[PDB]
């Protein structure tokens, strides 16, 4: 009692993980927008290797893969009840040892900090969110559409659409 | 298609193991204890249990079971007999 | 599909009803308003329950005998949010009904003499620990059962 | 995950530490029977040429209708009583010093003993114990399941989802 938090640990460490992963979620899009003309679910499979087997399916690939991730996501649990990973730059960052003005607890609001050279965990602070939100605005606009800008022609204007689906 | 007595062999594999101590110490009911009159009191209640004595017979009484069993089953019930048969007896195989 | 009949696609009893029923509604050869600016039977009352033709969306929806649309909910072949759809959102709906239930209470038994503050209301529907509930992504699905409403408190 | 770190003493423990791995001892010699039974292709390659196939005939017929019927319960029967011998003595035991059930020995220094037969040290029967354990129970059921076929690979791929 505890009047309040909290937490930390916690989930500060919570974003970072949406922070980073929705950054690379959108590398996923990056590609079929310069030279162009080729993605959206596109239900990759996903960039397709050699003309020497696979045939359909040889194999639930997909399904594996994160059999794999699994234990190693163990690991980075395996990490945060108690502090264990070298660099040791999510769970406060690097800058070894530190941060932890908030791993024995007492925080409030804990700004935090993290790279010898040099400065932060930081303005990766903001391309934090532009990513998360975005991936929200991603797949938010397929469910109708699915690509970006011309000129001043005819298309940066929106000329008529469809209701949502109704 | 079944063996029917597969298991009437099988059952009267235990309640032999039954025929047991109405021989083999001294009387009856390891004599009436407690029976008719009334335990001490007892009385909670009550005695006794003992997860101590599953042996005697385990081992010799065992063999029972293929009594009967064996030779006296599926191979025709005593066929050495003879002892008294014509008010009458036999008894016939119906095997 | 299953136990019952097919969706709308096909459902013969249903047509049934869509017809007889309904249409009989007719049933008032005229009943005047050949012209007229009232009385609405004529336009729609049926036509919104009827212009529901052959169509009424598509949804599946099984239909047994006499065709009134029975509901499995079982998620599989097409029904799914029939219950789920609709499910999840009772659940999120409530609880944040008494989400802020345990809020615009447990905020108060404390300051200066607070009993009966309730017979009026303080922020009405709590108008402060209001969105607490959309608010919520996780919130009670961990610090409920983590601290606070810790078991200490339990 | 039942050891998934947890057990205190005479159940916790004492029911474990070797006991009922010791006993889990012969599961892996019963699967070395059975592993002993599966290699009849076991190996690739030598002559069977051609050991009690679908029934043709059992043992030697016997001067007489065969006791029950099929070769199943004449094996079977006995084999449950021949080898009561073993847990007979191996539930017969107590792990200090053996007399009766004598005066008083629960604990000084020494503390009690260890399984009766402990690790002894050699803490690599059980590094090759759950290994067999975790096989007889895991992927044994890529053959436990639909194994009406045999050994018949064709070049594709690997693996087959959820089925059936
Ligand atoms: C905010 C409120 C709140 C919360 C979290 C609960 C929670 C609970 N009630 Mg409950 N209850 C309430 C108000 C509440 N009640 C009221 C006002 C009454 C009328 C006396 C009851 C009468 C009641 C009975 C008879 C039973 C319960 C039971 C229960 C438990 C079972 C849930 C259930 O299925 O009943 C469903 C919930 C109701 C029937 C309550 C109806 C009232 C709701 C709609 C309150 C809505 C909020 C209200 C407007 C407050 C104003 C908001 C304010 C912040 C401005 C659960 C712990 C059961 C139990 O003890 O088992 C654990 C038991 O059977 N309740
Ligand atoms: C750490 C990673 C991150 C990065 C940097 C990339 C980078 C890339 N991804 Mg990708 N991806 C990621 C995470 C990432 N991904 C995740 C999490 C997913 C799961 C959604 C995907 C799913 C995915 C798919 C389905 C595909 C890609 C593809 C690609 C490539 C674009 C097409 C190409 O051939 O390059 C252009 C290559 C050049 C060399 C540029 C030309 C310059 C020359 C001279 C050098 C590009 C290499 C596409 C690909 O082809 O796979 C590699 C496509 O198949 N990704
Ligand atoms: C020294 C080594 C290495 C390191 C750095 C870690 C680190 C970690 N392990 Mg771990 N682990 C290791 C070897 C290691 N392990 C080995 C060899 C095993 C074999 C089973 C395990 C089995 C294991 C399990 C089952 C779990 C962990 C978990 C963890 C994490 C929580 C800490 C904990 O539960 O301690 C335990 C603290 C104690 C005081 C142990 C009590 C000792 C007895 C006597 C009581 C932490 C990241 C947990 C986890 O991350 O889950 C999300 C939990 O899942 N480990
Ligand atoms: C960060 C969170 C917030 C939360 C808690 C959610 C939660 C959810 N979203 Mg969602 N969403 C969000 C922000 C959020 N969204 C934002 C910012 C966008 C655009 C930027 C979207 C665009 C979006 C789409 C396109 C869809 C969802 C859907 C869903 C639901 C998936 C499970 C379900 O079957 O819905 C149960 C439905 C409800 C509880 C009804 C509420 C309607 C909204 C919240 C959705 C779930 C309730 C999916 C869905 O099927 O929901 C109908 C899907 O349609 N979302
Ligand atoms: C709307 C219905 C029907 C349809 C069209 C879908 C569609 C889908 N389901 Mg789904 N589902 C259904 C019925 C249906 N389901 C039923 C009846 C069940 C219960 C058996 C489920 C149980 C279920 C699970 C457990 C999951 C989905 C998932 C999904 C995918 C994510 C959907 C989404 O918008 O994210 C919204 C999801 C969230 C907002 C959070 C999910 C929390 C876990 C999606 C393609 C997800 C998926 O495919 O991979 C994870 C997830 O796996 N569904
Ligand atoms: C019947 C026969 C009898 C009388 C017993 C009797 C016993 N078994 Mg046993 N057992 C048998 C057949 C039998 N088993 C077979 C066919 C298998 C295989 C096992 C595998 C087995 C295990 C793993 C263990 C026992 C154990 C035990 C003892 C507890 C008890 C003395 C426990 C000692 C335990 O360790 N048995
Ligand atoms: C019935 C068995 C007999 C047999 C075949 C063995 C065999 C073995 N014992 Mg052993 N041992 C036995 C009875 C036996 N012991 C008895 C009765 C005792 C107590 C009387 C011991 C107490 C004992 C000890 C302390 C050790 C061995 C060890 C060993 C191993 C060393 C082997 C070696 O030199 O190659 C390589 C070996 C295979 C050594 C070992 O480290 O194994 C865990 C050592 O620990 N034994
Ligand atoms: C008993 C269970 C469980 C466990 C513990 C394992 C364990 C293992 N499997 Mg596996 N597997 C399982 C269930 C399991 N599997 C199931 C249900 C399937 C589907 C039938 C598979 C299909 C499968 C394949 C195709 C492969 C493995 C492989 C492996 C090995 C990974 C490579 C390695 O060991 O590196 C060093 C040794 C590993 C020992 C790899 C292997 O055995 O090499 C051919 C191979 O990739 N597994
Ligand atoms: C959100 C909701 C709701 C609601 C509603 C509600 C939520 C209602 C409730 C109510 C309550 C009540 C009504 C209560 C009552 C109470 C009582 C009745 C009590 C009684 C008593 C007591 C008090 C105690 C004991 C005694 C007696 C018994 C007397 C839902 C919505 C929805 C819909 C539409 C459908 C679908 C799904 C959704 C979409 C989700
Ligand atoms: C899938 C599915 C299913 C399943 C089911 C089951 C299996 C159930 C059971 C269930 C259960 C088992 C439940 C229980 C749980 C437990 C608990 C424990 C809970 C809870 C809780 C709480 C405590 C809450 C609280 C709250 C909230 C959150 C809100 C506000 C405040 C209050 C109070 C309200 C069903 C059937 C539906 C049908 C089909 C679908
Ligand atoms: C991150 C979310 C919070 C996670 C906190 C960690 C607690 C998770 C619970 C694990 C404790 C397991 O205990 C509980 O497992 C299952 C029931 O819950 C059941 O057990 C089941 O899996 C157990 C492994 O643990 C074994 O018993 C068997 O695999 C199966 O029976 C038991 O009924 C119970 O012992």
């Amino acid at each position: 009692l505890a009047e309040d938090p909290e937490n930390l640990r916690w989930f500060v460490q919570a974003e970072l993980v949406n922070g980073r992963w929705a950054m690379l979620g959108v590398a996923g899009m990056l590609l079929p927008e310069v030279f162009t003309s080729i993605g959206i679910i596109n239900v990759p499979k996903w960039y397709a290797a050699g003309k020497e087997e696979y045939f359909a399916s040889s194999s639930t690939l997909f399904v594996i893969e994160f059999i794999l991730s699994h234990y190693v996501e163990i690991r980075r649990w395996q990490d945060i009840k108690n502090p264990g990973s070298v660099n040791q730059d999510p769970i406060f960052k690097q800058y070894s040892l530190p941060a932890g003005e908030v791993g024995y607890p007492g925080g409030i609001f804990n700004p935090l900090n993290f790279a010898p050279t040099l400065e932060a965990k930081e303005k990766e602070i903001a391309n934090g969110r532009l990513m998360l939100a975005f991936l929200g605005f991603i797949i938010q606009h397929n469910v109708t559409g699915k690509g970006p800008f011309d000129n001043l022609l005819q298309h940066i204007s929106d000329p008529w659409h469809n209701t949502i689906v109704q | 298609p079944s063996l029917v007595i597969s298991l009437s062999t099988g059952l009267s594999l235990f309640l032999g193991r039954f025929v047991f101590f109405n021989f083999q110490r001294e009387n009856m009911a390891k004599q009436v204890p407690e029976q008719n009159g009334m335990s001490h009191f007892e009385a909670g209640d009550t005695r006794a249990k003992e997860y101590v004595s599953l042996l005697k017979s385990n081992d010799p009484v065992g063999f029972n079971i293929v009594d009967v069993l064996a030779w006296g089953s599926i191979g025709h019930i005593v066929a050495y007999y003879i002892l008294a048969t014509a008010s009458n007896g036999y008894d016939p195989s119906f095997f | 599909d299953i136990a019952g009949l097919t969706p709308c696609k096909e459902s013969k009893q249903f047509a049934k009803r869509e017809k007889q029923a309904l249409k009989k509604l007719q049933a008032s050869l005229k009943l005047y308003a050949d012209d007229s600016a009232p009385a609405l039977a004529i336009k729609a009352t049926m036509e919104k329950t009827k212009k529901r033709f052959d169509n009424y969306g598509k949804y599946g929806l099984l239909c047994g005998s006499d065709g009134l649309p029975h509901l499995i909910v079982s998620g599989d072949q097409r029904h799914w949010g029939e219950f789920i759809t609709p499910g999840i959102l009772f659940l999120y709906i409530a609880g944040w009904i008494g989400w802020v239930g345990r809020s615009y209470l447990i905020a108060i038994r404390d300051e200066k003499k607070p009993t009966q503050k309730e017979i009026i209301i303080d922020v009405p529907l709590a108008s402060s620990l209001l969105f607490r509930g959309f608010s919520w992504p996780v919130a009670a699905y961990r610090e409920l059962l983590n601290g606070e409403l810790v078991d200490n408190n339990f | 995950s039942a050891p998934g770190d947890f057990g205190f003493d005479p159940l916790g423990l004492g029911e474990v530490p070797a006991n009922l791995e010791r006993y889990k001892e012969s599961e892996l010699i019963h699967c070395r029977w059975a592993m002993l039974a599966v290699p009849g292709i076991l190996v690739p390659e030598a002559l069977g040429y051609g050991e009690w196939a679908a029934l043709p005939g059992g043992q030697a017929t016997y001067l007489g209708n065969p006791v029950p019927w099929g070769t199943l319960p004449t094996i079977l029967a006995i084999e449950f009583l021949a080898i009561a011998f073993v847990e007979h003595q191996r539930s017969m035991e107590k792990d200090p010093e053996k007399k009766k059930y004598p005066g008083g020995a629960f604990d000084p220094l020494g503390y009690s003993k260890d399984p009766k037969k402990l690790e002894e040290l050699k803490v690599k029967e059980i590094k090759n114990g759950r290994l067999a354990l975790l096989a007889f129970v895991g992927f044994c059921v890529q053959q436990s399941a639909y194994p009406g076929t045999g050994p018949l690979e064709n070049l594709a791929t690997h693996l087959a989802d959820p089925w059936h």
